[PDB]
């Protein structure tokens, strides 16, 4: 499932800005 | 509307012009709690020692604002945010420096971020995300007005506060630009594609955030994943979009306009405006002026059990706050 594959990947925690 | 943010514009402006400074110091405050962090920030529970009042007070280390090249972003977050009034943005208390560091006080909104929220209960529902998406046209209805880009919209940077209401928070990449800008900045997961193709953008990058808003709320993960940034790009590049089986058709098909790599097509950005989102059929039970009015029941509201409570929040470690002999970075963060 798509939730299954979210919840295994490496960004379900808080997410960082990007600044370049 | 348009009365009212001719107004607004009034207001601000004058801010804008003579923004304010020097409004607190350190210690008229305790130090009690990290409440949230960013890439280089970080937001601590305080109290005022004179009137006892809580606060959240995002500490920058000013050494670290001039290595990641982030001054002129610093001191468009706190001159916009000392100039701003909206039901829905936080509001910045006071502001100061000193010889280390920049401090921007803000209420204390207790009730956490919606990122915690969202991933601990999954998902919300359809009228749920509506609630909370429509408290984000008005406030991009008012930011866009002033000729302001937010470029940051995230569950992270949305607190929710003791009715359930959505506080609007980290104005870090805010910009008061009229026309097109280039800065790569934002999160990966909610960057219009413009943005990533290095084009030269606008404000409608801030619509296509909500479109990627409402898809993680309802969803409850966002339309474009995976492990690492580039491979995130290359997806919103793609632009392919899948929902899931549980999206009401009114709400895929106000995504599809939202998420919509057209600019000639992106809703927010047409010749109607904002009112092409405020009259879709998702928004159609909204009563967009007693949500401004914040008279509309909130779907939500996260308990709280005192003054100074953190209990929706994460724990973080925390770190010693300190302050040099030597004044650092004096003239390039003279105007905050
Ligand atoms: N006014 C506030 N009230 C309560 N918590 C806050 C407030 N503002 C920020 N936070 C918390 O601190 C975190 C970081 O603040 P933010 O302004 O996004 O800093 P950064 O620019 O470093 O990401 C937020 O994600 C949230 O957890
Ligand atoms: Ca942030
Ligand atoms: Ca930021």
């Amino acid at each position: 499932t798509t939730y299954a594959d979210f919840i295994a990947s490496g960004r379900t925690g808080r997410r960082a800005s990007i600044h370049d | 509307v348009k009365e009212f943010l001719a107004k607004a514009k009034e207001d601000f402006l004058k801010k804008w012009e003579t923004p304010s400074q020097n409004t607190a110091q350190l210690d008229q405050f305790d130090r009690i709690k990290t409440l949230g962090t960013g890439s280089f920030g970080r937001v601590m529970l305080v109290k005022h020692k004179e009137s006892g009042n809580h606060y959240a007070m995002k500490i920058l280390d000013k050494q670290k604002v001039v290595k990641l090249k982030q001054i002129e972003h610093t001191l468009n977050e706190k001159r916009i945010l000392q100039a701003v009034n909206f039901p829905f943005l936080v509001k910045l208390e006071f502001s100061f420096k000193d010889n280390s560091n920049l401090y921007m006080v803000m209420e204390y909104v207790a009730g956490g971020e919606m990122f915690s929220h969202l991933r601990r209960i999954g998902r919300f529902s359809e009228p749920h995300a509506r609630f909370y998406a429509a408290q984000i046209v008005l406030t991009f209805e008012y930011l866009h007005s002033l000729d302001l880009i937010y470029r940051d919209l995230k569950p992270e940077n949305l607190l929710i506060d003791q009715q359930g209401y959505i506080q609007v928070t980290d104005f870090g990449f805010a910009k008061r630009v009229k026309g097109r800008t280039w800065t790569l900045c934002g999160t990966p997961e909610y960057l219009a594609p413009e943005i990533i193709l290095s084009k030269g953008y606008n404000k409608a990058v801030d619509w296509w955030a909500l479109g990627v808003l409402i898809y993680e709320m309802a969803a409850g993960y966002p339309p474009f994943f995976a492990d690492q940034p580039i491979q995130i790009y290359e997806k919103i590049v793609s632009g392919k979009v899948r929902f899931p089986s549980h999206f009401s058709s009114d709400l895929k098909d106000l995504l599809r306009n939202l998420l919509q790599v057209d600019l000639t097509k992106r809703f927010g950005n047409l010749k109607n405006g904002v009112n092409d989102i405020k009259n879709h059929k998702w928004f159609a039970t909204t009563d967009w002026i007693a949500i401004y009015q914040r008279k509309v029941e909130a779907p939500f509201i996260p308990k709280f059990k005192g003054p100074g409570d953190t209990s929706n929040f994460d724990d973080y470690e925390e770190e010693e706050i300190r302050v040099s002999i030597n004044e650092k970075c004096g003239k390039e963060f003279t105007e905050f």
